[PDB]
């Protein structure tokens, strides 16, 4: 009861009176207690520490929220994302890759290979 | 000079190294102990049958602790001390027997009341044959705490948390029996 | 997956195959002890290897679909194990 009222604030329980095993291995039983190896110590996430948002600077000297997305894609944790009317157009796709920010192209406005090649190819000749 | 016995269960065996000086004794409990667990069936799935050397060893371990005293130093004494000092070093590889009954669980095909009754035999053991628990154990946590990385804190229950509490009393006392069987008596002659 | 599920369930209830309506969640038939709840959830974990989200909220007639897709006629880890103790536990005196 007292695990799930404080999953996630860095808080291991030991069921001290059981021994049986935790698939999930969410909380301890006896084991933990006396077990002389590292599976003894077992710490449960500290989901504010683990993921909490930083900044950083490059060469040039240009700061971003650090986090999981951004640090994988080197751009803000910003996505407009795929909407048929309004990131059909390649001339939207363009100005918001441009800009420095992540972007979906809608297949939902085209209708062939053809037709959204056509699209890509138009992205690609006026992004940098 | 000491001389071979094998506690063996169908396909598995434990070889076990008697001195000769008292294997007359041993040679008798083991045919004696060869007649009381079951016949050997596939997976050794039945309760009272043990599935892996671990578990034959802690039968053995039960039966020979069943017919010590605990004040007259008798025949078995030594017998035991010796079924002891093999299981700690073959099995326990200076863990504690809980981590065992641990690693039994998730490997092997073993199930609860057959790795509860294992964890009895070893402390009955320990104690029937003057062994107490005495070193400060290397437990992981409390290495942790000392060094000031973990913080322990205490909580005990109440009422409400389950139909029947007083099954964990029973299976508490026929499990640490040796250990607690002091304090139920002083709480028995406290509340009567 | 519908009567392996049935069953798995009415054996840990210590209860028969018909005594038990499919069309009933797993924490209502076990309602009062916490603890055999838990122990069904973990049993149908070994089983059937992924679960719903509170499948313990969902009738077994319900959840029994949901396995019966990705399930293919697998007694796997834990119905093996319960069969295993059955017969050698029982007395099949000499058969296997
Ligand atoms: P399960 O999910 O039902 O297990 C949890 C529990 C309901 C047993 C537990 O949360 C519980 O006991 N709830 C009420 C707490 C209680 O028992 N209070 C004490 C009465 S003085």
């Amino acid at each position: 009861l007292t695990h799930r009222n404080k999953d996630g604030t860095g808080v291991r329980v030991i069921v001290a009176g059981t021994l049986d095993i935790n698939p999930d291995d969410d909380y301890g039983f006896k084991q933990e207690i006396f077990d002389v190896t590292s599976n003894g110590l077992k710490k449960n996430p500290n989901w504010l520490e683990e993921y909490h948002p930083k900044l950083i600077k490059n060469k040039s000297g240009k700061i971003f929220v650090e986090t999981k997305f951004s640090k994988l894609i080197g751009r803000p944790p910003l996505l407009v994302p795929g909407m048929t009317p309004c990131t059909v157009s390649p001339d939207f796709v363009a100005a918001t890759t441009n800009a420095g920010y992540t972007i979906e192209l809608a297949g939902g406005g085209y209708f062939s290979a053809a037709g959204m090649t056509a699209a890509i190819d138009s992205v690609v000749s006026q992004i940098e | 000079s000491t001389r071979p016995l094998t506690l063996s269960h169908g396909s598995l065996e434990h070889v076990l190294l008697v001195p000769t000086a008292s294997f007359f004794i041993a040679s008798q409990l083991q045919e004696q102990f060869n007649k009381i667990l079951p016949e050997p069936t596939e997976g050794f799935a039945a309760d009272d049958e043990p599935t892996t050397p671990a578990e034959l060893v802690g039968k053995f371990l039960g039966y020979v602790s069943s017919l010590v005293e605990p004040s007259k130093v008798g025949q078995f004494d030594q017998v035991l001390n010796l079924c002891l000092t093999e299981f700690e070093n073959c099995y326990l590889e200076g863990n504690d027997i809980h981590a065992l009954a641990a690693k039994l669980l998730q490997e092997n095909d073993t199930t609860l009341v057959k790795t509860k009754e294992l964890i009895k035999n070893y402390i009955t053991a320990r104690i029937m044959a003057k062994r107490p628990f005495d070193k400060k154990s290397n437990s992981a946590l409390f290495r942790a705490v000392g060094e000031g990385n973990a913080q322990l804190v205490a909580i005990f229950g109440g009422q409400g948390n389950t139909d029947d509490y007083f099954e964990e009393l029973r299976d508490l006392y026929q499990t640490y029996h040796v250990l607690v069987g002091d304090l139920i008596k002083f709480s028995a002659e406290t509340l009567s | 997956a519908s009567l392996l599920l049935h069953v798995l369930v009415a054996h840990k209830l210590k209860k028969s195959l018909d005594s038990i309506p499919m069309s009933k969640t797993i924490k209502d038939l076990v309602g009062g002890k916490s603890t055999v709840q838990n122990e069904i959830l973990g049993d149908l974990g070994k089983e059937f290897g992924t679960t719903p989200e509170k499948p313990e909220e969902t009738p077994l007639e319900e959840l029994a679909e949901t396995f019966q897709d990705t399930f293919s006629g697998a007694l796997g880890k834990q119905s093996s194990s319960l069969l295993s103790r059955l017969i050698s536990s029982k007395m099949p005196g000499g058969f296997t």
